[PDB]
């Protein structure tokens, strides 16, 4: 019965097809790969508030 | 009174549309009364 290991050994190329068939059946996801360099955030701007356009005549 | 207008013209090569209306803000009221008989002359308010 030696000849378990052997034969395991032989044929242990037939794991390349296995990993074939699970990629085939898991389902895959991906990355959207993120951006450094938010180093600098940034205000609005000096806002000062005031009355609007006065309609004179 | 506001009045709009539209045009065109070139800005390097590409041909630029353009659309306005102008207006004013803060107009003088002058008034003028030549005679206050109905045959006179008046004008009740021009603006400057």
């Amino acid at each position: 019965a030696s000849l378990i290991y052997r034969q395991l050994l032989t044929n242990s190329y037939s794991v390349d097809l296995y990993d074939e068939i699970e990629q085939i059946g898991s389902g895959k996801t991906q990355n959207v790969t993120i951006n450094p360099g938010p180093f600098a955030q940034t205000r609005y701007a000096p806002v000062n508030w005031d009355h609007g356009e006065i309609n004179d005549s | 009174k506001a009045a709009n207008y539209q045009y065109n013209y070139l800005r390097d090569g590409e041909q630029v549309t353009a659309h306005t209306t102008c207006s004013v803000n803060g107009v003088n009221n002058f008034s003028y009364n030549g005679g206050f008989l109905p045959t006179d002359f008046g004008i009740s308010r021009y603006e400057v």
